[PDB]
Order: structure tokens, then C-alpha cells, then sequence
């Protein structure tokens, strides 16, 4: 069916402008295709080694937007798609390692962590409970501590790029340098992996109902330290793990700091730019209306529509 | 004195946590603190009758969708949060009803709809479309700030009705 890769080429080189135009638009109009779009983008970018330019401008984009800071990339965007799928592709297997041991200990563990005193147990002795988790915790930080540096280059120049798009917005909060990474390297990879291990295949088993309980405690306990937060003005029953945090508070800074300082950045496609044009060939009125706004998209967003329009009427001198 | 599973669902960052604060500690504080899976109970009087509510905070990020299946199946009531200042927000509502839908193979399932964060400038979300998808989905639509206590013990309060009355 689709045209020779050669069609697309004036398509390819628009997508590909720095400035991302095109992406940004796209952006806005996809809804519903989030997911199809950035699986479509990521494939095409990665293709001509840009991962790195689509992701650290788009995100750049979404903290020029953002205004308030304790929402940044906490909502669903293209932004935050094309980063759970970039991370998915490259950093499972520093998953792997960081988490694996830990996760395999808390499967075939059969104690109980419970804190809250209200889900405890008859005869559940809370005291060994925190013993329990504190020791999974302490052993599985120490382990992901010491993967700082076998995540891959190019995502850790992308936290980079993050640390330095909120160093320009924000230069004289002091928080947001760790947070923003902490936001995808925590709230975005870990917790969840260590939730729902299938997420990247650690273990595809159901935990016990313990084993269940356990990964969300545990998850807490980390989502709690990655923010730098204690215990106790929120739930009040996890007292007990702020020791956990309050010693491991330094070594989250130097790691989440550490993880983004890398200034250095370190077949055929037509299949894909086919899919990226039906997408906007199906959301071309919505994209008519991005291009009678005013700025500098405005120019390359009309050069968009000309293609888009062309290419479907070069496609029907193909069909058949 | 029966007890009320609530379940808060929406959007990351438009403000479950906060309601939940604000209704259990009575009190606001802007910060950074995105949620996995908070738990909390209270005691209270509604309507003068003494009950006591067990409120399950979740995180909305993506990456947390598979826990849902779950908190849905054993939620009686259902708290559906957008933010009045966050169209997207307010779309991601349309999963949420969806899939509470299946779950409990219901399309009625005591629920209401959350207009969060009332008290600042930007909406870009009217009161009519809200009052309207939720008349729509025949729930009770009710705005609320954490920020300020308003509109959140009505948004729980009305909830328990929903499930009472149900
Ligand atoms: N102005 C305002 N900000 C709020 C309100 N509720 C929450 N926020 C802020 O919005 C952000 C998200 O709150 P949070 O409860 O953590 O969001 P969640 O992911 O839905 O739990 C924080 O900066 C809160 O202070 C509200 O009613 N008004
Ligand atoms: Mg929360």
C-alpha cells in the first residue's frame, strides 16, 4: 500500500526542525493517539539518533508552559508518554538490576510489614514488621544507589537537559533540580516497577496478598525519600521509616543530582512516516486552526498542511 | 456506625491529596508530595448519623493504571477529581467512569464529580460543561479548593448520600 520512502523525505525533514513545530502541534491535537503518536515519533527520532532533540525540547516546552511547579509532569502530556516509552526501551535493564534482588526477597518473603494499626493483625507484632522493612528498604536503596551509572548515557543527558530547562525557568528555587528528575527516575520508573514488577518483566507471578502489600509499602518509603519527605503529617502510622529517610536524605541528593550531569551527548522509515501522516491527515482541521494562530510555528505549520494534503493525493495515485 | 470505602481517582496533581488533608487534618500546604497509595480513616456525624470513612488516596500518573482494577473492586463510593484550571485533567475522567463501569458492571455506582482548585483565576473549565457531563453521567458535580475548605466536606459528605441513597 504505503509510498516509497523517498515520498516523504520534505515530510521527514519538517518533523525533524528543531524548533519541533510540527510535534508540539501534534501535541496538542493527538488526544486519544498519545500513545500511537509517541510510539511513531520515538521510532522515526531514534532513527536519525534524535531521541535526544525530541525529548529535551518537548520537555523543555512543558516547563516554559508550566508557570506552577509542584504540577510539573505530574499529568499525562505527549512529554510524559514519549518519556515512559523511551525509558521502557533503554533503562530495563537497569531496572533489572537495581530492583530484581529485592523484588525476588519481598515474592518468597512470607512476613508481614503492616504498619498501620488498624490492618494489623491478632497477635501481629508490629516492632518485627518495621524490622522487615526496614531492612528490605535498606538493602534495596543500597543496590539502586549503586546504579547510578549503569544508566544509560543518553537518558541521563536527558535528565541532564531536564536540570538545566528548570535551572533557566526556576534559577532561584533550589528544589527543583533533584525533583524534576526524581519525577521520572522514581514516581515514573521505580515505584511503579517495584509495584507492578510485570512492568518490566522482573517476575510475571501474582504476589501473595503480603508480598502485594509489601511492594506498596515499600514504594511509599521510596516515593517518601526520592521527594525527601518524613513521615508523619500525612499518613500518620510510618513514623517508624523516617530514620530510613531521615540517613538516606544526602545520598538521594547526590544521586538525583549526579543521574543528569552529562553535557556530552553520547532501514526503512516510510512504514512510520506513513502512520505519522494518516495521524495527520485524520486530525487535519483541528491542525488548520493551530496554523491561523500567530508566532514563528505558524509559517511551518501551513508548509505542514501543503504536505499533508499532497501526500494523501500522492497515495491516492498509488491506490491501485 | 457503618464505614464508607471511598476511593479519590483523577489526574496527577489535581489535587486528591490535598482534599483528603483538608478534610482529615483540616489544614493546606502547598509542596511537592505525589502519592502511591495513601490510606486514611476518620469518624464522623452525617446527616447525625455517626459513621466512619476509609478514603484511599491514589496515584494518577500512567504508569500506576494496573492498580486500579483493584481499588475499584473494593471502593464503594468513587471520587472523580479534576482540576478546574486543567482540561486534560478533566478528560482523564472519561477513563475513570469508564472503567468503574466495568468493574462493577454497573452504570449506576455511587460517584461525584470534583471541580478542584475553585478558588484560582485560570479556569479553563466551565461550571456548565461539568454540571453537564455529570448530569450526563447522573452524579452530582461539586466544586471544591483544598486550599480554601470549600466545597470538601460537601464533596465527601455527598459522596456517603450517594452510597446510602443508593
Ligand atoms: N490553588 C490550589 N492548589 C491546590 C489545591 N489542591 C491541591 N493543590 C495543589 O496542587 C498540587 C497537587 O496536590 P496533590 O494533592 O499532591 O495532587 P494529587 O496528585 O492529585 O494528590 C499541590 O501543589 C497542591 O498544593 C486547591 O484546591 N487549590
Ligand atoms: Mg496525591
Amino acid at each position: 500500500k504505503i509510498m516509497p520512502e523517498e515520498e516523504y523525505s520534505e515530510f521527514k525533514e519538517l518533523i525533524l526542525q528543531k524548533e519541533l513545530h510540527v510535534v508540539y502541534a501534534l501535541s496538542h491535537v493527538c488526544g486519544q493517539d498519545r500513545t500511537l503518536l509517541a510510539s511513531i515519533l520515538l521510532r522515526i527520532f531514534l532513527h536519525e539518533k534524535l531521541e535526544s532533540l525530541l525529548l529535551c525540547t518537548l520537555n523543555d516546552r512543558e516547563i516554559s508552559m508550566e508557570d506552577e511547579a509542584t504540577t510539573l509532569f505530574r499529568a499525562t502530556t505527549l512529554a510524559s508518554t514519549l518519556m515512559e516509552q523511551y525509558m521502557k526501551a533503554t533503562a530495563t535493564q537497569f531496572v533489572h538490576h537495581a530492583l530484581k534482588d529485592s523484588i525476588l526477597k519481598i515474592m518468597e518473603s512470607k512476613q508481614s510489614c503492616e504498619l498501620s494499626p488498624s490492618k494489623l493483625e491478632k497477635n501481629e507484632d508490629v516492632n518485627t514488621n518495621l524490622t522487615h522493612l526496614l531492612n528490605i528498604l535498606s538493602e534495596l536503596v543500597e543496590k539502586i544507589f549503586m546504579a547510578s551509572e549503569i544508566l544509560p548515557p543518553t537518558l541521563r543527558y536527558i535528565y541532564g537537559c531536564l536540570q538545566k530547562s528548570v535551572q533557566h525557568k526556576w534559577p532561584t528555587n533550589t528544589t527543583m533540580r533533584t525533583r524534576v528528575v526524581s519525577g521520572f527516575v522514581f514516581l515514573r520508573l521505580i515505584c511503579p516497577a517495584i509495584l507492578n514488577p510485570r512492568m518490566f518483566n522482573i517476575i510475571s507471578d501474582s504476589p501473595s496478598p503480603i508480598a502485594a502489600r509489601t511492594l506498596i509499602l515499600v514504594a511509599k518509603s521510596v516515593q517518601n525519600l526520592a521527594n525527601l519527605v518524613e513521615f508523619g503529617a500525612k499518613e500518620p502510622y510510618m513514623e517508624g521509616v523516617n530514620p530510613f529517610i531521615k540517613s538516606n536524605k544526602h545520598r538521594m541528593i547526590m544521586f538525583l543530582d549526579e543521574l543528569g550531569n552529562v553535557p556530552e551527548l553520547p532501514t526503512d522509515l516510510s512504514r512510520d512516516l506513513a502512520a505519522l501522516h494518516e495521524i495527520c491527515v485524520a486530525h487535519s482541521d483541528e491542525l488548520r486552526t493551530l496554523s491561523n494562530e500567530r508566532g514563528a510555528q505558524q509559517h511551518v505549520l501551513k508548509k505542514l498542511l501543503a504536505i499533508t494534503e499532497l501526500l494523501q493525493q500522492k497515495q491516492n495515485q498509488y491506490t491501485k | 456506625m457503618t464505614e464508607y470505602k471511598l476511593v479519590v481517582v483523577g489526574a496527577g496533581g489535581v489535587g486528591k491529596s490535598a482534599l483528603t488533608i483538608q478534610l482529615i487534618q483540616n489544614h493546606f500546604v502547598d509542596e511537592y508530595d505525589p502519592t502511591i497509595e495513601d490510606s486514611y480513616r476518620k469518624q464522623v456525624v452525617i446527616d447525625g448519623e455517626t459513621c466512619l470513612l476509609d478514603i484511599l488516596d491514589t496515584a494518577g500518573q500512567e504508569e500506576y493504571s494496573a492498580m486500579r482494577d483493584q481499588y475499584m473492586r473494593t471502593g464503594e463510593g468513587f471520587l472523580c477529581v479534576f482540576a478546574i484550571n486543567n482540561t486534560k485533567s478533566f478528560e482523564d475522567i472519561h477513563q475513570y467512569r469508564e472503567q468503574i463501569k466495568r468493574v462493577k458492571d454497573s452504570d449506576d455506582v455511587p460517584m461525584v464529580l470534583v471541580g478542584n482548585k475553585c478558588d484560582l483565576a485560570a479556569r479553563t473549565v466551565e461550571s456548565r460543561q461539568a454540571q453537564d457531563l455529570a448530569r450526563s453521567y447522573g452524579i452530582p458535580y461539586i466544586e471544591t479548593s483544598a486550599k480554601t475548605r470549600q466545597g470538601v466536606e460537601d464533596a465527601f459528605y455527598t459522596l456517603v448520600r450517594e452510597i446510602r441513597q443508593h
